[PDB]
């Protein structure tokens, strides 16, 4: 009996398969006396949904509720600790269901100023899931909460506005290629960014010729490859166009000169091309690159120098930037594929180094985002992912073992998971001496770490 | 304990199959070693067989003897073994690349799987060279329809295109032979023209 | 990598003879692709046991039979010398060529005569022109063509990046090659 | 009307009308490898019917 | 009457049938690349 209940905490059950019946023969024809039997006498609701897992069916709130009505049999059927009890666990459990409720409700409501009603409702989110947050031993919770913050950060990545965009000192093809990063990252409701850009178009006729090539030279330039897309439907007048017909348009100068007299140095991310030649180590020396080291330098050192409204604070902070993650993975993939060895100024260098490290650790930062939930799980996961991690992006390089730090700090610093002894001494404050070491071997197999003894 | 060990073999496998793991051929090695002597302890804890049926990653079944487990373990150690050797023949077959670190290691991030493609790019790897002469059809261990010949070798690992190029070209033999030239929409220099009279006159 | 309309007017400049049964040099490219697929043979059969030792479950065997005179096309193709071979390889890899038609032999062979069809040097803006009109994009490729080969794909992004970097960068002969090739039949 | 011959380009129509890949490999099934492709007669087919 | 060695005839027939039917359409799906699996490849009722 040990040994199959042991297999339980480490596997997982179905809560449409578990009925009341079913739990009343597996707790009568489970012995009377043990040092787990006794727990399982007294909190056998909340150690069956310790282990239970509710992600297979899809839908969490009705098979859930199906759980929790059928538990509501069990405990109909049905003084050692107050502070988690099976009638005080029904209690809660119902409550995490109406929060996974009113989270449905608000992603309904909000998807159909826009910024405060968001930041509102995810306060209220963040708040229910406070009044769930202590039970985070159990599996069916542990998965129920991540897919909740998956699907709410999914949400909440692409919903930003756009007013943090403009900026005064922003040139005709810094708000450009702004509003192009907006289409191509957040299109589901803003429809009228192409209306906008077809007005805009039409102000910058003059100053869209000053920052072009001739035809016949402008293709050949390095990194003119990657942006042919956002330049062929800047000038097609039609964000919705689509450039499969191969034509040959004004290809935009990327050199440095240019750039420096059109753009601005703090958007550069929203530009492809420099990125491209960045990383290639093509530059001229005698290219003036001061402008996107200092810009660089200061990013990096007010991310370093730094609760779930501050992760999202920190969200479209940083996604404000341009940073989007399929653009920093399709971005830092160059950071690899371009040599080592290479003729460049010390400046250039140091630069890139920089670059490596933001790539790096932003697009780690949106992975584990886009997997992130203050859980055990997520932890569990991050283990394999940090391992992969060194396997694919580190390599065998020796010189990217120094800008390893940054990118485990961050992560870990972001997307901490807390847990308190003094959490699990409340939760076992009643436990005797015998029920308090499985509690302890079920944590250390969902976490997979020694935390206390 | 075999569960939790058994769902890390599977996230391996999936990660092997997603090339989450990069050329670090040394990782996957010391990965798959640390799998297999994990498997051979829960073995001694609970003897090691060399047949049975392969587990199946989309249908985990609690009826798989060990002897599967250690067999997908060694079918692993062959795979990224073989790959690690073809790579080191294809570096010493070819001096246009210097080494292997400098060769990048690419995302997921571009992932794009039609089954017609996995089909006819495998069909059109059939007749190219590769070591052996006969052919035969089995299903890997990732789960996927994967095609070898006896050796067990993977037909995109044991046969190539040798260029980018020619794989482009061949994979693009649909309807129509070019696209873009039909999109783009669009006679002899007089120099020519006169050379040919003047040869002709002069022959 | 080249225009088509400029593909067009070379082919139609300097029409093989054993190509002139086609319109295009692509034309020619799919018929050896075909050629080539038509050589490959595939039977499938069944086998006796499920299994291989090593026990993963086998389906079916295939064979490949190669079995069967006049000269093949692509052979032909291959030990034919013409000035399409020599002005396509000049225009490709950065570096000139004089192509010239021999008219005959005069003095007993002591003189040549060797018409000025056309010449290729850094000097006529042609050259430079067809030679900066390169695209050497190729990632586009790997874009069209995913196959689940991440291996593949990094070979191939390697392979790429090489072969551009030599194109950009040709060796220099001092600009002094010269062929010779008849008229007739190019 | 009246056309120049110089600015207008000849294109290949039979490769979009009977000399396209599937039409060809439809039509390839015949008695002897010398009869010709048949996607010239099979739209004719296609076409009565 | 009939032998057990006429019994191993109509099996080794019966699997060269299956065989070879699998096989033809092998080839079919090879030769044309309209169809892309087995899956999407209708079948029809024998109530005609």
């Amino acid at each position: 009996a040990l040994n199959t209940v042991s297999q339980l905490e480490i596997g997982a059950v179905d809560a449409q398969d578990v009925t009341a019946s079913a739990v009343r023969a597996f707790v009568g024809a489970l012995p009377s006396s043990g040092y787990h039997f006794g727990f399982v006498r007294q909190n056998v609701v909340f150690y069956l949904l310790s282990h239970a897992t509710v992600q297979t069916a899809r839908d969490p709130l009705y098979a859930a509720e199906q759980l929790h009505e059928q538990l509501d049999r069990f405990l109909r059927h049905q003084d050692r600790l107050p502070f988690y009890h099976n009638g005080a666990t029904l209690t809660a459990f119902q409550k995490l269901l109406q929060t996974l409720r009113e989270i449905q409700t608000v992603i309904a409501e909000q998807s159909g100023g826009q910024q405060p009603l968001v930041r509102r409702v995810i306060t209220q989110l963040e708040t229910a899931a406070t009044e769930a947050r202590p039970y985070v031993n159990c599996r069916a919770v542990a998965e129920l909460l991540d897919l909740t913050y998956q699907r709410l950060i999914y949400w909440a990545c692409t919903l930003m506005p756009y007013v943090l965009f403009r900026r005064d000192t922003d040139t005709e093809l810094d708000t450009v290629l702004l509003m192009h990063f907006f289409y191509t990252h957040y299109r589901s409701v803003n429809g009228d960014l192409a209306v906008e850009f077809q007005n805009y178009v039409k102000n910058s006729v003059r100053h869209m010729s000053s920052f072009v090539s001739s035809d016949i030279d402008g293709d050949q330039k390095p990194g003119a490859e990657h942006m042919r897309d956002v330049s062929y439907k800047l000038f097609v007048g039609n964000l919705q166009a689509r450039d499969a017909s191969g034509l040959m348009f004004p290809i935009i100068s990327t050199r440095i000169s240019t750039v420096n007299l059109y753009l601005s140095p703090e958007r550069m991310f929203f530009h492809p091309g420099l990125i491209s030649r960045l990383l290639s180590e093509e530059v001229s020396p005698r290219a003036n690159l001061d402008a996107y080291a200092r810009v660089c330098d200061r990013v990096l050192e007010d991310h370093l120098h730094t609760r779930l409204l501050d992760l999202t604070q920190m969200v479209m902070r940083l996604v404000e930037l341009g940073f989007n993650h399929d653009t920093c993975a399709a971005y830092a993939q160059m950071a690899l594929i371009q040599p080592a060895s290479q003729k460049s100024s010390l400046f250039v260098s140091e630069i890139r180094e920089k670059l490596i490290q933001i790539i790096y650790n932003f697009y780690t930062f949106f992975m584990c985002l886009y997997v992130y939930s203050p859980t055990f799980l997520f932890d569990h996961r991050r283990r394999l992912i940090l391992e992969q991690h060194r396997s694919t992006l580190i390599g065998s390089k020796e010189e990217l073992q120094h800008v390893w730090s940054n990118v485990t700090l961050n992560v870990n610093t972001h997307f901490a998971v807390q847990y308190t002894e003094e959490d699990f001494e409340a939760h076992t404050k009643g436990a005797t001496e015998a029920e308090r070491e499985y509690l302890y071997r079920d944590l250390h197999s969902k976490w997979g770490v020694h935390l206390f003894t | 304990l075999q569960e939790t060990l058994a769902t890390e073999y599977f996230a391996l496998l999936h990660g092997i199959q997603t090339f989450s793991y990069g050329l670090d051929f040394r990782s996957q090695l010391e990965k798959i070693r640390d799998l297999r002597t994990r498997f051979a302890e829960l073995a001694k804890r609970r003897r090691l067989s060399n047949e049975g049926v392969l587990p199946n990653p989309r249908k985990p079944q609690a009826t798989t003897s060990l002897g599967a487990f250690t067999r997908g373990l060694n079918a692993l150690e062959r795979h990224v073994q073989l790959g690690h050797q073809y790579l080191l023949n294809k570096l010493n077959g070819s001096s246009l690349v210097y080494r292997l670190e400098d060769i990048p290691s690419v995302l997921p991030a571009t992932h794009e799987t039609d089954p017609a493609l996995i089909m006819r790019d495998r069909l059109r790897r059939l007749c190219f060279a590769r070591h052996h002469d006969t052919f035969l059809e089995v299903v890997d261990v990732f789960g996927m329809r994967q095609i070898v010949t006896q050796a067990g070798e993977p037909i995109h690992l044991v046969t190539d295109y040798g260029n980018v190029a020619f794989k482009y070209l061949a994979l693009r033999d649909d309807g129509r032979p070019l696209a873009w030239r039909r999109r783009c929409s669009g006679v002899v220099t007089t120099r020519y023209k006169a050379i040919t009279v003047a040869v002709a006159v002069c022959q | 990598v080249f225009p088509q309309d400029m593909l067009q007017c070379l082919w139609l400049e300097l029409k093989p003879q054993y190509a002139e049964t086609y319109a295009s040099v692509s034309e020619l490219v799919q018929t050896l692709f075909q050629i080539f697929t038509q050589q490959c043979e595939m039977v499938t059969e069944g086998y006796t046991q499920p299994q291989l030792p090593t026990g993963e479950p086998v389906l079916q065997m295939i064979r490949v039979p190669r079995q069967d005179t006049e000269p093949g096309l692509l052979d032909v193709f291959i030990q034919t010398e013409t000035a399409l071979d020599y002005a396509l390889g000049s225009w490709l890899f950065g570096i000139p060529v004089c192509l010239g038609v021999h008219v005959a032999d005069l003095l007993k062979g002591q003189r040549i005569l060797v018409a000025r069809h056309l010449e290729y040097t850094s000097r006529d803006r042609d050259f430079l022109r067809i030679q900066r009109s390169r695209d050497l994009n190729l990632s586009q490729l790997l874009q069209d063509t995913w196959t689940e080969t991440p291996l593949e794909h990094c070979w191939l992004q390697a392979q790429i990046r090489r072969l551009r970097d030599y194109l950009r960068f040709p060796t220099r002969l001092e600009f002094i090659p010269l062929v010779i090739y008849n008229a007739q039949d190019h | 009307f009246c056309i120049t011959p110089t600015q207008w380009p000849a294109m290949q129509l039979n490769k979009l009308f009977w000399e396209n890949k599937l039409v060809q490999q439809l039509c390839q099934v015949g008695p002897q490898k010398s009869t010709p492709p048949l996607g010239k007669l099979w739209l004719y087919a296609m076409a009565t019917l």
